[PDB]
């Protein structure tokens, strides 16, 4: 993950953030983008969480570090649009 | 003789190395090369 050269060479996602802990930034360095910085790094150890689409009734998903947000449309709500 | 310098009256002749005026470019001794190494002596270990 870290070394004298692991973080001195070119930043590639096919290198640093994959086979250790991927603590931080090494998922942001590759892209230079703090938008999905903490909406994807939660999916390094335990697997994805929105791939099941818990929200039904045409509701979008949002991943948080422990709980899932389900955006349901006007007049629709719920923990999973439930 | 002239080579010795005398400090009574700043007695010293103008000099120049001969190699400067005419070089004798033998080349070098480029045999078994040299290297630099990490300060700890091990580049990067890999937890096992
Ligand atoms: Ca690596
Ligand atoms: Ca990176
Ligand atoms: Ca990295």
């Amino acid at each position: 993950a870290n070394s004298f050269l692991e973080e001195m060479k070119k930043g590639h996602l096919e290198r640093e953030c994959m086979e250790e802990t991927c603590s931080y930034e090494e998922a942001r360095e590759v892209f230079e983008d703090s938008d999905k910085t903490n909406e994807f790094w939660n999916k390094y150890k335990d697997g994805d969480q929105c791939e099941t689409s818990p929200c039904q009734n045409q509701g979008k998903c949002k991943d948080g570090l422990g709980e899932y947000t389900c955006t349901c449309l006007e007049g629709f709500e719920g923990k999973n649009c439930e | 003789d002239r080579t010795r310098y005398f400090s009574m009256w700043n007695q010293a002749v103008d000099s120049y190395d001969p190699d400067v005026r005419i070089i004798e470019n033998h080349g070098t001794e480029d045999e078994l090369p040299n290297y630099c190494f990490p300060l700890g002596g091990i580049g990067i270990t890999d937890t096992f």
